[PDB]
Formats: structure tokens, C-alpha cells, sequence
């Protein structure tokens, strides 16, 4: 009745027609890259960088 | 206004619509399918079904679906979990009856031609490698395999030996047995209630009934280690908790916010997280801790999640686990239970705020409980959790049999028996 | 005649030679190295050291080693296990002093140049894929990882993430710490005793003592499952037994031949194997069962090994395990213990018959015990095993904590707790 | 004192200069194909079986 996404932590993947594949709700959770360096993906199978947040109008 | 119209058809179908007066519409179909309904002879069929939404159907070719939806600026997407699949269509308000006919062709009359299914097999390898660039994707698939014997041990992504071998007859068998009318909910957000009903008797002609009888999930207390070359160690440690829609499940949700479930301030030091403050007493390297919660229809998992450096991984896990023991023997202030209820209530009202979050919230209620409840009924259930119920949930974790999964350089990580 | 001359040098080196009058000679160097001496920062160094025997050394280039050995028709080979490495040279009797200088350059003065070590990294991928065409290779590496927490858990082959990253400084560090004189045995088969000694003071100049202090192996009772597309299910189920060179180890060797350890007649129905007859009472599909035994310097494993079809895998494992329980509660005839002693004695004398089997048998005695024993002393130890000692070894298996590993289509295979 | 290969079952790999890579003692263990249908599958990379070690001259 309350969803998988309502309590945080189980996974969900998404497929689109005109948009990009996504994974999970809280997976990459914040105060992880606050310290050290969590350097990010060195890409070899490049999916996007900002997830279609442009073309706002 | 007009809060929601809610209707059950005489063969199980649930229909629910809300009439906003917004310029855009959203229509979703929610099904009880997903990776928990496949056995060991057809693993990965649900992953390929997710990728196949724009193939040829009986009422439109694969050219007409891609060209017809893009002509009006619309979208089509599929979202899945271990227990559910969701097909979503959105466009502007004048175009929504064009995109409804496309959505009923993708789900109620697919063809699976040989040459189209064979060209799609290589997409399974691309989609899995993109998702596994996040280290939490593989840790959380290994954690479900360590925790269950079956039903809830199947991954969201196709296994490597199986890529290239999902046949068209396996796809025809999955849809015929799991996509039936008593397992489906049709949810509309900017449409009327009689127009969705006439859409519904267009696929009320076939696929009646419940499907097949998946099995109960059986708990296994196991361990899976994965040595690799990643720079940080990820680790998770859980126990069996409580199913969705019970009074103990609300107590585990409150306990998650007592310990800490993610930050509220950008670059803040997490001053009201119990787990984060206890680890930081003796560890002065970069890290991150969180409480983990996952609730399902017949079982649940609760525990902790750490990210640390390799030489500090045992120090972080012991400090975090020692904090849950302090709660389980009575140390729990009353102003801490109240601040946890505020974070749980405010997070629930912020997640139903947009059209995507609201449609998801209504669709999961119709599959599991078969009804709709207002957020004021939900907010009463959270305030009726007592302080003794939170202490009892922390004793079920401490005394229960554990499961574990880890990855990285595991030379200083403890085993689940130590 | 001339049974064996046996000598310990004043810094540990063991030298042993036998003078046959055969036209061919064989010379071996046996070292206490191997995959149990690497930690989690240098996995796979012993696999690359095994592949590097014909690279440039300080006294011969890589061209001179390959051309000089092939000019006289000789051979060079390396054999490894989890606890030992063995370097072997053989040619005709007149040429053996040419090939002795090559063998001391490969082991006592290697160079590890960057461009040669970098071209060798791709050989690790070829050698591992050839070995893993046998399904027993991967089951037995997964079984050691399920049974131990450290040391004997390390595989014989390099992990996949690590291929490409074994550095020349890691090779220099391994040889300097593990290839020393108090861990080495030089064994000759068609040479004289004073000529091996003068060879020995040309690497007595350096690498003078014991090395480093590997750790004791801690036992872990674990499980590793591997679903794939192979046509048959392999499975193994063991418990901790006894170290090499004790009175309980001889009792486990007799118990292995009571249950059955491989056939004696080509295409025969295995009429005197206890395990094979018990499984065949109710299973009428193709299968194979055997008893498994593995003895090491500080621990051992004993159990069963099955190969079956996927729908019959639980039937075969339960029938086999029920036969060991019958022995552990006293059902053990006296004519069965005697026929097992005959198979164990005859197999030991047939394995020391050729020059390769004899050289291996002498070299493993000098590393573990530091002495040589005739096969008449060995045959007395086998006859002094009593019938009550065999029943006591079958009770240690039945009551001990189990480890398991399986592969194939595992949808009907039991879990280790069921 | 008695070898790994003396009690049967722990593994050994061998590498050459002029001969082929080998594995184990009792791995291709008999009465496995002798009750029927153990096909041996074809390679994309491997060694030669004879190992040359056995030719009369």
C-alpha cells in the first residue's frame, strides 16, 4: 500500500522511448562525496551526465 | 478537489481517476509482474519485456508507435521493481486519447517476432553495464540473493549466460500468465472517469482472472563477498523484519529516521543522525552510514549500509552495529521519537507533490490493498506509534539471523559470524 | 640399489640423489611457495610467476634459454599446488650439466623487465580459459573459498580484475621473501651426489633463511552457488578433517577407499564401491559419485562429489550422504576394511613407478617432514589402522560443520542447511 | 610427507616450454562418460591433448 519508493532503499530501473535509463531512489546518497573524493564514472559505455534537465522551454 | 473516483470492475480491474484542470495529462497501467514471478528456467524475461515496449503489435507497427508519439511531443516509459511493472504515457490534454490506444496495444496485444527479438538481445548487455557503473546496484542484487532462497533472490537484470537466449515463446508465456485483469490497475490524472471505463472494455475481452501462484519467499541467512578493484568498500547487513501494511512496519519506519536515513542540509555534518555521530567518534577518514529499509508484500529487510576506506571497514561496521544495541536495551529519548515522526511525515507529503510521485503513490495502493486512503489517514497511523514499539523493533534486529554482502578490497572486512 | 643419499646443508637446504643407470636424467627443485602465501593486495602473483620461467635472467637471455634447451632435446616445466612449487629439468645423461645452469638462473637470479612482464599479462587470460573448460576446475576453486576465510581460500589462477596489473615490483618481492634456502629441496634422479652439492653452493650465497610466516588457515563453513548454462550439475560437500602426517589422516585414507574413489575396470559397474551402489538403488539416470580427500600441512577436507542431471540432483546427494551415516553408527564389515587396504597399498606402489611419480614423491617428503621413508615403512602404517578408527573418522564428518559448492542449473539442488 | 597427489583430489596446474598446460589428477574421472551422454565441447582457445609426452619414437 505504501510503495517500494515510499520507505527508501529497494531498487527500481526505468526504460524510456526518448529518455535515459535510470536506477534507484537513494542509491547515490548525499554526504558521500561531501568528504574525500568520490571521483565519478570514467565512461566506456557513455550514458548521460545531466539527466534531460534542459529544454525547460 | 474531486479527490479521486475509485471503481472495481466485476473481474478485478481497478480504475481510478482524478480531474485536475492542468494542461498536461498522465496515464499509468500498474501490473503485478516483475522478477519475483520467474523460476530458474526463464531468468531475465522481465528485463527483456521492459526493453520491448516499442516493438510491433497487432494494431500498430514499430514505425507508427515511434513516429506517432513523437509527432505530438509525448513520452512512453516503463518502471519496474521486484514486485511490480508500470507503463506510463504523458502528453498535452488535447492529445491523450491518441496515446491511450498505443498504450493498450503494447500491453494487451504484443507480437514477438523472431527477427525483432533477436536484434534486441544486445541491448540487455548495454543496459546492465550502464546500471553497474553505480557500485550500489551490484551490492543490492547480491544482498537479495544472500537473504532469500527464492522468489525474492532474482535480480532485476538478466544473467550473463542468459543474454542471447531469451526466446519469443518465453515472452508469450510470461504475458499470458501474469498480465491479467485481476492483477491490473488503470490510473488517470488529467482525464475523466467515464472515458477510462470505455477504454477498459477494450481489453476486458480476454485475460481474465488471477494468474499463477508464485511461491512464498523463504528466508536464507547467507553471505556473498566480492573482491574487486574498486576504491571504497560497500557493505550491507540486514535481518528479516515485517511485511507492508502492518503495525510493525510503521515502527520500523520510525526507527529508520531515529538512526538516520539521508541528509537535509547541503554539505551539513548530520547533527541529528544517531548512526553518523557514533561512527565519527573514533573514525576520522571519509565515510557514510545510513539505515536501510525494504518492505514487500510478504517479507521485509532492515539494517545498515556503510561506505568506507578498506583499512577502516571493520571499525565502521562495529561502531554502527553497537549503536543499534544501545537502542534495543532502552536508551531512547522522547524528543528523539518526536523529531523522527516529523521527518517521516514531511517526507511523505513532499513525495506526493508532483504528478509523477502522486501517480506512483496511488498505483501502489490499488495493487496491494485495493483501496485509496487520504494522507490524513496515513498521518494518523504514524502518530499512533509508541516508544515501546520502536524499542521492540530494534530487539528483533539484534536477535535475528543476519545476511551480508560486501564489495571492494575485502581484506579487513569482518565475516558475518565475527 | 643405492636407495637414496640424503643430506641437510647447514642452512636448511635438503639435497637428495639416486644413481640409476638409466639413459635419461631428471632434476627437480621444490619450494615452499604457492598461492597460500599471498595476501589480498597481491593476488595472482604466483600464477604469473609460474608462466615466467623462460624470461631474461642475469646469466642468460630469453633467446639463449629457449634455443639452448631445444638444441639438446630437453624439457623445462613448472608444477604448482596451493602449498608448493616445483621446477623440473630432463634430458639425456650426457647433457644434464648444461641444463642445471639454466635451472639455477630461472630460480636464483631472475630479472623482471617491464616490457617482458607487460607482454606476458595476456597469457594469464588464455591459461585460465583453457583450464576452465573442465567444470571441476571452477567448482574446486569455489569450494576452497567457501571452506576457508584466508590462505587456502586463494585460487590457483589470477582473478579477472587483476589481469593486467601484476607489477614487476610485486614479482621481485615474492621471490625475495619465499624462495629461500631453508624452504628448498634439490632432488636428482640420474646424477651423482657430490655434483649436486657443488651446484648447491652457487645459490648458497644469498637467500639464507626462512621466509615469512604465512598465517594459519581459519575454517569457515560457507556456501557458494553458481547458476549457469552447463548441462550437468556438479556439487561437493565437505567437512574439516586432519593434517598431513598424523594417525587420523591414515584413517581418512582408508575410509575413502571403503566408500569408493574411482573405477578399476574400463566400463565396469563399480561393484565394490559403497557410495555408487547406494545411489543406484533409486536413481536410474546417468550419474557419478566419488569420495573426496584433500590433506594439507595444517588442515584437511573430506567429503563427497556428485555429477548428475538437474532434476535428480537432490535425490543423488541425499542417497550418498545417507550411506556415510550408516558407517558412522557401526555398520562396517571386516572384509571391507581389508579390500580397502589392498586398493590403498597397490595404488601407492603404482604411483611411484615412473620417474615423474617417484621424483614428486621424494620432493614432497623433504619439504614437509625433512626425511625419506621407504615404501615398506609406509605399508606398515596402513596395516596398523584399526576398524574403530575408520568408524571414528565417519563420525567426525557427520557431526562437523559443512561447506558446499555447486554449479549448473541449481533449481533442484538443496541448500547446505536443508 | 605424502603428497597432494598421493590422496586424490586436490588440484595442480602445469606449464611448459614445449608441451601443453595441464590440470589436476582425477578430474576427468572415469565412469562419468561411461554412463552415457557427456559430450566434450569445442574450443575458441585451448591446448593439445596428447601433450606429445607419449610417442614411441
Amino acid at each position: 500500500m505504501l510503495s517500494v519508493a515510499s520507505r527508501s532503499g529497494p531498487f527500481a530501473p526505468v526504460l524510456s522511448a526518448t529518455s535515459r535509463g535510470v536506477a534507484g531512489a537513494l542509491r547515490p546518497l548525499v554526504q558521500a562525496a561531501l568528504p574525500a573524493t568520490s571521483e565519478s564514472p570514467v565512461l566506456d559505455a557513455k550514458r548521460s551526465f545531466l539527466c534531460r534537465e534542459s529544454l525547460s522551454g | 478537489p474531486q479527490d479521486l473516483e475509485f471503481t472495481r470492475l466485476p473481474n478485478g480491474l481497478v480504475i481510478a481517476s482524478l480531474e485536475n484542470y492542468a494542461p498536461a495529462s498522465r496515464i499509468g497501467l500498474f501490473i503485478k509482474a516483475g522478477s519475483r514471478y520467474e523460476d530458474s528456467n526463464n531468468l531475465g524475461t522481465s528485463h527483456l519485456l521492459r526493453l520491448a515496449s516499442s516493438l510491433t503489435t497487432k494494431g500498430a507497427s514499430s514505425f507508427k508507435i515511434t513516429r506517432g508519439i513523437e509527432a505530438v511531443g509525448g513520452k512512453l516509459s516503463v518502471t519496474s521493481t521486484r514486485e511490480s511493472m508500470a507503463y506510463t504515457v504523458e502528453c498535452l490534454r488535447d492529445d491523450i486519447e491518441i496515446l491511450m490506444e498505443f498504450l493498450l496495444n503494447v500491453t494487451a496485444a504484443p507480437e514477438f517476432r523472431r527477427w525483432e527479438v533477436a536484434a534486441l538481445q544486445s541491448q540487455l548487455r548495454i543496459d546492465k553495464a550502464v546500471a553497474f557503473q553505480n557500485p550500489q546496484a551490484q551490492v543490492l542484487e547480491n544482498l537479495h540473493a544472500a537473504a532469500y532462497r527464492n522468489a525474492l533472490a532474482n535480480s532485476l537484470y538478466c544473467p550473463d549466460y542468459r543474454i542471447g537466449k531469451v526466446t519469443p515463446d518465453q515472452l508469450h508465456y510470461y504475458v499470458q500468465n501474469h498480465f491479467t485483469s485481476a492483477r491490473m490497475a488503470l490510473i488517470g490524472l488529467g482525464v475523466s472517469h467515464p472515458v477510462l471505463k470505455q477504454v477498459a472494455e477494450r481489453f476486458l475481452n480476454m485475460r481474465g482472472g488471477l494468474g499463477l501462484s508464485g511461491a512464498k519467499a523463504k528466508y536464507r541467512g547467507g553471505e556473498i563477498r566480492d573482491q574487486n578493484g574498486d576504491s571504497l568498500v560497500h557493505a550491507a547487513l540486514v535481518a528479516e523484519s515485517a511485511a507492508t501494511g502492518s503495525a510493525e512496519a510503521n515502527a520500523f519506519s520510525v526507527l529508520q529516521h531515529v538512526l538516520g536515513a539521508g541528509p537535509h542540509v547541503k554539505r551539513g555534518s548530520n547533527a541529528t543522525s544517531s548512526l553518523y555521530q557514533a561512527v565519527a567518534k573514533g573514525v576520522h577518514q571519509p565515510f557514510d552510514v545510513s539505515a536501510f529499509n525494504a518492505s514487500y508484500s510478504d517479507s521485509g529487510l532492515f539494517g545498515i549500509y556503510t561506505i568506507s576506506q578498506a583499512a577502516s571497514a571493520g571499525d565502521v561496521i562495529k561502531s554502527a552495529y553497537d549503536q543499534v544495541k544501545a537502542i534495543a536495551q532502552g536508551n531512547l529519548s522522547n524528543t528523539d521519537v518526536q523529531a523522527a515522526k516529523n521527518k517521516l511525515k514531511a517526507g511523505y507529503l513532499m513525495s506526493v507533490e508532483s504528478s509523477e510521485g502522486f501517480l506512483d503513490e496511488v498505483g501502489s495502493q490499488a495493487l496491494v490493498a485495493g483501496s485509496y486512503m487520504q494522507p490524513s489517514t496515513v498521518l494518523q497511523q504514524i502518530d499512533s506509534v509508541a516508544d515501546a514499539d520502536v524499542i521492540n523493533a530494534a530487539k528483533k534486529f539484534v536477535s535475528g539471523r543476519k545476511s551480508m554482502a560486501a564489495s571492494g578490497n575485502l581484506g579487513h572486512t569482518p565475516f558475518v559470524d565475527e
